[PDB]
């Protein structure tokens, strides 16, 4: 309704479906290019603005 | 200038009059404006706009409050328009004092001075004691 | 032969005072209700 | 600017003034009655609306005032009479049922026995 | 008229004092004490104060209140019977909101004071399981909070 | 309406109607206000000024008050747009 | 009122509030001390 | 002495501490 | 008694705000004169502690 | 009423997410001195 | 010439001032005090807006008789 | 009656006004890393 | 002197504060005398606020704002919410004032005669504004207090005294908040729900249980975290989205304390369970209430029928229905029917307002406290006038709460202020621009024709 209390307003399955979808959807796109990305330490720099590559 | 002939009162049924002090004129304003004004500034009532304080209203009441006795009683003890019910459980008073903290210092000159307030208002200022927004 | 550090306090001090005592003024005497 | 407002001013103001004097001029006071010579000299230029009648008016008081002006507590009673009798003086009382001189500060019957105010 | 010189009040140490308007005063200007320069009034003990503190009226209110509460109180296992949680819960707080004063006002014994704690923490139990809807712990609490309140009467 | 008749027995004269006119016209009346004016405003239309002391429940001071300014009442023809605000009017 | 012992010393608990002001213009005289360096 | 700065400064700073004596004696005045 | 104390309190607290900046801005006079500078912080805790020890005495029934 | 939530829903995530991904993409480093 | 950051300075101007200014000060005092302001621009003073005659508000309202109208509301 | 806390805020305020001239003045003296 | 002027760094006088952005050792001093300066006012104002009591008056009638939360916190008040004794107000100014002595100290001396720069002697204490490692261990050690304090709050409402209760069953008064809720779905609810109207956000918290289990879950979360950011090092998504400097972070921290600011504001003017109106005073909507309810009372007591009386649209003088159903007062104050006070919930059903319990059922202690709070509203002046704002010089009040609202809104926005240029600055300084542009290579002109 209007004054109850929902999380976000979800107050129907079709609703969360459809926020999952996009922030997915978006999600695989950025990962399309950022999936590649690596913890070891040599991908580090000593800076204030990261220009290693990507 | 604040002569002695304006700052004669009525005191009591009979009709005597008294003089007040200079002193007691500040004191009853202050005191006034510290207790009364939020409910009852200008001379009229916030909560029932139907029973003010100005002379006219003051004067058609039951036991007649026109005067400084009939007043310091109604603060000893407040009563109805008809003076038929009692209502210190819902009005301020020494009777009451307990109820509300505001009262439990106030001595007999401070009560003196309150209704000498009241009562001198209606000559210095006129129709605007009690008289609303209007003026 | 004073400073320019020590007239400015004064000046400061005399604008300070005169201020105050308005805005004192204002709370007290002819036209404070 | 001259107008109707200012004329009932005047009047009111003025003619109150000159019909105190009444018991005054019966006995005779000619000092209080020379004391309104301000009095009569305002009411004979700002109320009344009329160049004839000014001019009578202004005869009359210099007629007065020589009475005034000489011991004669009959030329001045008759004077003032006729006075009276031109400029219609007389004075006012008014009551509440049937009143309303004034509602707020500033006029000229505020504390005056021609002001009456009723409060709803 | 012609001419006279104002009058003059400086900070009320040098002048008048007592002009209808002088403010910064904290008394000075009046024949009576005061509980603070801050204060306009009176201190509240003093021997010409109008008010006593404990006499028979406040006595009899508080006693008053304290039978029309343990009356009051008398209706709780209806409620909880029904399971009517807003009932039990606004009773305790209709006329009940002066209970508290009027028992702290009547209690000087410590034994009274443990009386006192017992029956308030026997409500605010009460109170709390009526509002998560468990009616046996409710019904047990109301019993326990008559009895404790009976108990306190009775010392009186 | 433009033009109401009975306009002044509501409050502004010596009269009062009993069957229009607001509580607060009673309040120039000593000892009646707040007990009688309120059983009187509150209770059916009147065919007659004695048809005030057959009201259900007045207790009896009432009754003499009321007998005391008997003189001052009158009950004219019951007027919907005023019937209705004899409690708040919104005059205050 | 403060307890009956420390009554004395109101005049100067009238004034503590205000000193970060004053040390908000200390900064300032500082500065004008060294000439605006 | 007749200088024009001279005779403007002080035709505009004399009133001016005139006037302001005028007002802090005006700010004792009693009702 | 304990005004007199509070009194003394004032007093050495007001001598140590005007004090300690002097010495810690001027280079070398912290160094030397770190010996008296602890006593009055001594004096300054004892009295704190005197203040305290004696009100709650006084306060306590 | 609701197929229109679903519709309204779906554009506001599409543009919310499109804005924070895109702001996570390096983007300090796009600037004249790379 | 001279600059004010030099007349600032100059001892001289430091004595004639110390000298002058305070006179002024307590002119402008004792100005204000005796009632002397009043006089000078008719301005009523806290007791005289109300007469024991005139209780009301003392408007002009004439144009070519306003000397015999103030001086009949001033004080007769 | 003769209102010792007019004179008493004054006096404070005057002397608490005073306390941080005097020390700038003194290290201007002595001369410290002002 | 080499260090501070503006031809060794320059960053002009009025600007000063800012040559010490690669000094780490007078930034210590610097941080600790403002600390101390807080602790100071904090002491002072709550001793002067003491010494001007008077116990006739309530607390919000003689303009004060720090006795209030002593009070909130359980400190001499009693039953009702009368104060008993001032002396544990006393102690705790007494306590602040002597340890903002030892605060200023530290900093005047960490500031004037301690090292310039703690990186060639005190390792432990030295960074660089670009080691990650280091920044991340310093924010979990000062998030691992914080912690500590929500955990701190919770003990004394759970064992030290308790807290008073304004929904308190028999009348509000101090108790011990023995079962607070737990279940996570509720906490998190009032964390993700709307801000709208009925919603309310964070504001909308009613009862003292919610309030202990959520500073529970705001410990626990903080300690969690306070350790794993010191354990850890930033991962490969968040080294390539941030700017690693001094002024970012400066930047960063203004916007997060713009906002709560912002909702500080926001509690004072309509939460009334952490700030209970015989404290503070009546809110906005409540003084509303209040007047509806005492008309509503005048006139039932003087006859009337107060269920089926025609207002002059037609909809109803007193009660009235909401969109949703609920029985509600009337007139314009129809907006504020959300309202929830102790003073009127006990004539509450499940559906609204009660008739059978309006009718005949309400005491003269709810009468009392619709009158005080109807001549009592949040209306005043700045001069500290009160009521409406054509009414004359007779009352002289303005409420705690308006002060509250407006101050820490005032400062909400300018700290958004601060973030905006703060953060500007910081990266076009970052990104090696913030001189000007160069006139030999400016970029727009190797740009196509548009
Ligand atoms: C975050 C999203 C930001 C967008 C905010 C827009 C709407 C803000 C708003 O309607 O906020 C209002 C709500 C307050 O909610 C109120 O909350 C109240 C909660 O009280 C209830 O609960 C209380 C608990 O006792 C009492 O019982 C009370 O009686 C009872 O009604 C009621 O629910 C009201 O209906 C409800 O309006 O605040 C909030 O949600 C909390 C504050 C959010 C941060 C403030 C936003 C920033 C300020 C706006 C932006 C400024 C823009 C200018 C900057 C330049
Ligand atoms: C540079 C311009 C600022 C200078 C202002 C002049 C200073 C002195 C005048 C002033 O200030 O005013 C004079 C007052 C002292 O005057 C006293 O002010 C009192 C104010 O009332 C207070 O006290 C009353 C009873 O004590 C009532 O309780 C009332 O509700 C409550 O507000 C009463 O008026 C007293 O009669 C009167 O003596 O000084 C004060 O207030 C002292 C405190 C001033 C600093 C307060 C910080 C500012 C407030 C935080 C910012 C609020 C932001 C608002 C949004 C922007
Ligand atoms: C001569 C011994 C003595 C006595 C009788 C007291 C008595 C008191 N002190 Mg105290 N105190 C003392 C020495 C003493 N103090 C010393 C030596 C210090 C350190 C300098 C303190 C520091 C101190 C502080 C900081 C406080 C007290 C407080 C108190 C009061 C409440 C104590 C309380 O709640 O218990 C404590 C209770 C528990 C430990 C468990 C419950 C009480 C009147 C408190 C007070 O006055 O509040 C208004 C307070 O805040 N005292
Ligand atoms: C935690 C808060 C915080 C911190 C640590 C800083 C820190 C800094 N800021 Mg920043 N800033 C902030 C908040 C903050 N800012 C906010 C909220 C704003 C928005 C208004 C700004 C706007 C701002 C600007 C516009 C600038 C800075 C600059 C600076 C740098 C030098 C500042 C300096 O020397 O001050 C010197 C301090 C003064 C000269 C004092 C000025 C006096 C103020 C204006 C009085 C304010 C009125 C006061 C409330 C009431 C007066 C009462 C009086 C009558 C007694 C420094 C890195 C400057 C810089 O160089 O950046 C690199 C710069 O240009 N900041
Ligand atoms: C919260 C306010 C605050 C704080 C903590 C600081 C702190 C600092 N500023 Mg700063 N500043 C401020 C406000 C502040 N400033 C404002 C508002 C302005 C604008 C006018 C400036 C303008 C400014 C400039 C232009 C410079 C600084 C510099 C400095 C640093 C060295 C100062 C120095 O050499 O002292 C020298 C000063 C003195 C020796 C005189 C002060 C003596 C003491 C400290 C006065 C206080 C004593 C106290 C009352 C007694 C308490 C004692 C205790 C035991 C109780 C220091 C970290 C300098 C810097 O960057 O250094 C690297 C610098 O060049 N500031
Ligand atoms: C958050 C606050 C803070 C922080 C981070 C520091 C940090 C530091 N202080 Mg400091 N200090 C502070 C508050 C603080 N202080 C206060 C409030 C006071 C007043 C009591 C002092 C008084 C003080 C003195 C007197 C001295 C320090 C010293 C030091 C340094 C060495 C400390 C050490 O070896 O401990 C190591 C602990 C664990 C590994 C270090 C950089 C010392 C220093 O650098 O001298 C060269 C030193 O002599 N401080
Ligand atoms: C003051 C609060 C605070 C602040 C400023 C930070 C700051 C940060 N956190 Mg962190 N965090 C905190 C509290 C905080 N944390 C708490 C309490 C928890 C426990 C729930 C976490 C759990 C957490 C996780 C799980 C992660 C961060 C991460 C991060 C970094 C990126 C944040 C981002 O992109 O959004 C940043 C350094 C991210 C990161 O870079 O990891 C190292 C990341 O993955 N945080
Ligand atoms: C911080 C910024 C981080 C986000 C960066 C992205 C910024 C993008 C700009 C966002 C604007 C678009 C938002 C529109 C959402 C909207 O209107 O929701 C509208 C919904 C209201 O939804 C309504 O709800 C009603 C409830 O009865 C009914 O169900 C209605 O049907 C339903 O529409 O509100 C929310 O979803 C608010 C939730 C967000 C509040 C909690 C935030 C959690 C984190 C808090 C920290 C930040 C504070
Ligand atoms: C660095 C710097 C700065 C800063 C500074 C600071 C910030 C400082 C601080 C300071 C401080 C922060 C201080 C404090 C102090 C304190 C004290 C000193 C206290 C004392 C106390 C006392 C003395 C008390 C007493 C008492 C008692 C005990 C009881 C009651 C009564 C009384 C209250 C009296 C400046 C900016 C200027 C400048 C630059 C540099
Ligand atoms: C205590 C308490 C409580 C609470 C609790 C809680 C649990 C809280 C929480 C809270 C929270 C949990 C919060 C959070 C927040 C978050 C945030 C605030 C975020 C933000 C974000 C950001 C800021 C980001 C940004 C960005 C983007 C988006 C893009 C890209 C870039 C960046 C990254 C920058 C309660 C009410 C219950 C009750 C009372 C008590
Ligand atoms: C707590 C206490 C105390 C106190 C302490 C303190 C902490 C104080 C200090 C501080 C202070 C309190 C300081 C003050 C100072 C300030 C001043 C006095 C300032 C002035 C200013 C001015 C006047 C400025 C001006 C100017 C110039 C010069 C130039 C530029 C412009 C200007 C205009 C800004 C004592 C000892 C009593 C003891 C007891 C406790």
């Amino acid at each position: 309704t209007e004054g109850t209390n929902e999380w976000f307003g979800v107050d129907d399955i079709r609703v969360l479906a459809v926020l999952f979808i996009g922030h997915y959807f978006i999600l695989s796109l950025w990962l399309g290019q950022y999936g590649n990305a690596t913890e070891d330490d040599d991908a580090d720099f000593f800076g204030e603005i990261d220009y290693t590559g990507s | 200038d604040l002569d002695e002939a304006t700052r004669t009162v009525v005191t009591d049924s009979s009709g005597n009059t008294t003089v007040l002090t200079p002193e007691q004129v500040k004191r009853g304003k202050r005191l006034f404006n510290a207790t009364c004004g939020a409910c009852h500034t200008g001379g009229i009532t916030k909560t029932n706009p139907n029973v003010g304080l100005d002379p006219e209203a003051l004067s058609l009441a039951t036991p007649r409050r026109d005067n400084i006795s009939a007043l310091v009683d109604y603060l000893k003890n407040p009563t109805t328009y008809d003076g038929l019910e009692s209502i210190a459980e819902i009005h301020p008073s020494i009777k009451s004092a307990d109820i509300y903290p505001r009262m439990r210092s106030l001595t007999d000159e401070d009560l003196y001075s309150i209704a000498g307030h009241i009562m001198l208002q209606p000559k210095i200022v006129a129709e605007k004691w009690g008289g609303g927004k209007i003026y | 032969r004073v400073p320019l550090w020590l007239v400015g306090l004064v000046g400061g001090f005399a604008v300070i005072t005169i201020v105050s005592l308005f805005i004192y003024g204002s709370y007290s005497g002819l036209g404070s209700s | 600017a001259k107008s109707a407002a200012t004329q009932s001013r005047a009047r009111g103001i003025y003619g109150q003034r000159i019909a105190a004097l009444e018991s005054a001029v019966n006995a005779g006071d000619f000092g209080a009655v020379a004391a309104e010579k301000n009095a009569f000299i305002l009411f004979n230029s700002g109320a009344i609306a009329d160049k004839s009648k000014k001019s009578e008016a202004v005869k009359q008081t210099n007629a007065i005032f020589a009475a005034i002006r000489a011991k004669d507590a009959g030329a001045l009673k008759s004077a003032y009479a006729t006075y009276k009798g031109a400029n219609d003086i007389k004075v006012i009382v008014a009551d509440k049922e049937s009143g309303q001189g004034y509602s707020n500060d500033y006029d000229f019957k505020a504390r005056t026995t021609l002001g009456t105010i009723y409060v709803r | 008229a012609a001419g006279e010189s104002p009058r003059f009040s400086v900070f009320g140490v040098i002048g008048d004092g007592t002009s209808y308007s002088e403010g910064a005063a904290y008394g000075s200007d009046q024949s009576a004490e005061t509980y603070s320069p801050y204060s306009v009034y009176g201190k509240v003990g003093s021997k010409d104060a109008l008010f006593e503190a404990g006499n028979a009226g406040e006595i009899a209110r508080k006693k008053g209140y304290i039978v029309e509460s343990q009356k009051r109180l008398k209706n709780l296992p209806g409620y909880v019977e029904k399971k009517q949680w807003f009932n039990v819960k606004d009773e305790l707080t209709r006329y009940m909101y002066e209970t508290r004063g009027a028992v702290r006002g009547l209690a000087q014994t410590p034994e009274q004071k443990k009386l006192a704690k017992a029956f308030f923490q026997a409500i605010e139990e009460a109170s709390l399981q009526a509002t998560l809807k468990n009616g046996d712990k409710c019904a047990a609490a109301s019993a326990d909070s008559i009895k404790l309140l009976d108990q306190f009467y009775a010392s009186l | 309406v433009v033009d109401y008749e009975n306009v002044a027995l509501l409050g502004g004269s010596q009269t009062v109607d009993l069957n229009n006119a607001n509580v607060r016209a009673y309040l120039r009346m000593p000892g009646m206000y707040p007990a009688a004016a309120g059983k009187i405003v509150t209770h059916g239309p009147y065919k007659s000024v004695a048809d005030v002391y057959n009201i259900p429940g007045l207790t009896n001071a009432e009754k003499e008050v009321i007998k005391k300014y008997e003189s001052r009442f009158t009950a004219k023809a019951v007027a919907p747009e005023y019937a209705i605000d004899r409690i708040n009017n919104g005059l205050y | 009122r403060l307890p009956e012992a420390y009554v004395v010393f109101s005049p100067l608990v009238d004034v503590f509030p205000v000193i970060p002001v004053f040390f908000l213009l200390l900064a300032f005289v500082w500065q004008a001390a060294v000439g605006f360096r | 002495i007749f200088t024009f700065r001279w005779l403007a400064v002080h035709g505009l700073a004399i009133p001016t501490v005139f006037f302001l004596g005028g007002i802090t004696a005006m700010q004792f005045i009693q009702r | 008694m304990i005004t007199a104390l509070t009194a003394l309190f004032v007093l050495v607290s007001l001598a140590l705000v005007v004090t300690v900046p002097v010495a810690l801005a001027t280079p070398g006079e912290w160094e030397t004169s770190k010996d008296q500078f602890n006593k009055i912080f001594q004096l300054w805790v004892g009295l704190v502690v005197a203040i305290a020890t004696a009100d709650g005495i006084s306060t306590a029934i | 009423m609701l197929t229109l939530k679903i519709l309204v829903y779906t554009t506001v995530i599409f543009f919310v997410s499109l804005f924070i991904f895109g702001f996570l993409s390096s983007d300090p480093s796009r600037n004249p001195n790379r | 010439e001279r600059p004010f950051s030099d007349i600032i300075t100059s001892v001289r101007y430091w004595i004639i001032h110390t000298i002058t200014i305070p006179s002024l000060f307590v002119s402008g005092w004792l100005f204000i005090s005796t009632g002397l302001a009043y006089d000078v621009f008719g301005t009523p003073r806290p007791n005289e807006y109300f007469t024991q005659d005139r209780q009301q508000v003392p408007l002009v309202n004439d144009r070519f008789s306003a000397k015999q109208e103030l001086e009949d509301l001033t004080k007769g | 009656m003769v209102n010792w806390q007019v004179i008493g805020q004054l006096v404070s305020t005057g002397a608490i006004m005073l306390l941080g001239p005097a020390i700038i003045i003194l290290l201007a003296l002595k001369k410290g890393n002002l | 002197i080499a260090g501070r002027d503006i031809e060794s760094t320059g960053f002009a006088w009025w600007s000063g504060n800012a040559r010490l952005i690669n000094v780490s050792g007078k930034l210590l001093g610097a941080h600790v005398a403002h600390a101390g300066l807080m602790v100071f006012w904090a002491g002072a104002m709550i001793l002067f606020e003491v010494s001007h009591f008077v116990p006739e008056k309530p607390l919000y009638e003689q303009g004060f704002i720090c006795m209030q939360h002593l009070a909130t916190l359980g400190y001499g008040i009693g039953p009702g919410g009368e104060i008993t004794s001032t002396v544990p107000y006393f102690a705790v100014g007494v306590i602040h004032l002597i340890s903002s002595a030892v605060l200023g100290f530290g900093g005047i001396y960490h500031s004037l005669l301690g090292p310039d720069t703690l990186e060639e002697s005190f390792p432990f204490f030295g960074y660089d504004w670009r080691d990650k490692n280091k920044m991340t261990t310093i924010l979990g050690i000062h998030l691992c207090l914080l912690g500590l304090g929500a955990l701190l709050l919770v003990a004394k409402a759970m064992y030290l005294g308790g807290v008073y209760d304004t929904w308190a069953p028999g009348g509000g008064d101090v108790r011990y908040i023995t079962t607070p809720t737990l279940n996570p779905i509720v906490i998190f609810g009032y964390v993700f729900r709307s801000p709208f109207g009925g919603d309310g956000w964070v504001v909308s918290v009613n009862n003292m249980e919610d309030l202990v289990g959520g500073h529970i879950w705001v410990g626990i979360l903080c300690i969690v975290g306070g350790v794993w950011h010191i354990f850890t090092k930033p991962f490969s998504w968040a080294r390539r989205a941030f700017v690693w400097s001094g002024e970012a972070y400066l930047s960063y921290s203004l916007a997060a304390i713009s906002l709560m600011g912002f909702t500080a504001s926001l509690y004072a003017w309509y939460n009334n369970t952490a700030y209970p109106s015989e404290l503070y005073g009546p809110t906005g909507p409540e003084a509303s209430q209040s007047q509806a309810f005492t008309f509503l009372v005048r006139d039932q007591r003087l006859g009337a029928n107060v269920s089926s009386a025609q207002g002059p649209t037609g909809l109803g003088k007193y009660l009235m229905r909401s969109p949703s159903g609920e029985i509600i007062f009337g007139g314009e104050t129809m907006r504020f029917w959300d309202l929830r006070a102790p003073w009127v919930e006990p004539l509450r059903g499940p559906n609204g307002l009660d008739i059978n319990k309006i009718k005949n059922d309400i005491q003269p202690w709810q009468e009392r406290r619709a009158a005080e709070y109807m001549t009592h509203a949040p209306l005043g002046s700045l001069n500290s006038v009160g009521g409406v704002a054509t009414e004359i010089n007779s009352v002289n009040y303005v409420s705690p709460r308006s002060w509250l609202c407006c101050s820490h809104f005032f400062l909400g926005f300018f700290f958004l202020i601060g973030h905006w240029w703060h953060s500007g600055r910081a990266r076009a300084a970052a990104a090696g621009f913030e001189k000007g542009i160069n006139r030999a290579n400016e970029p727009v002109l190797s740009m196509r024709p548009i």
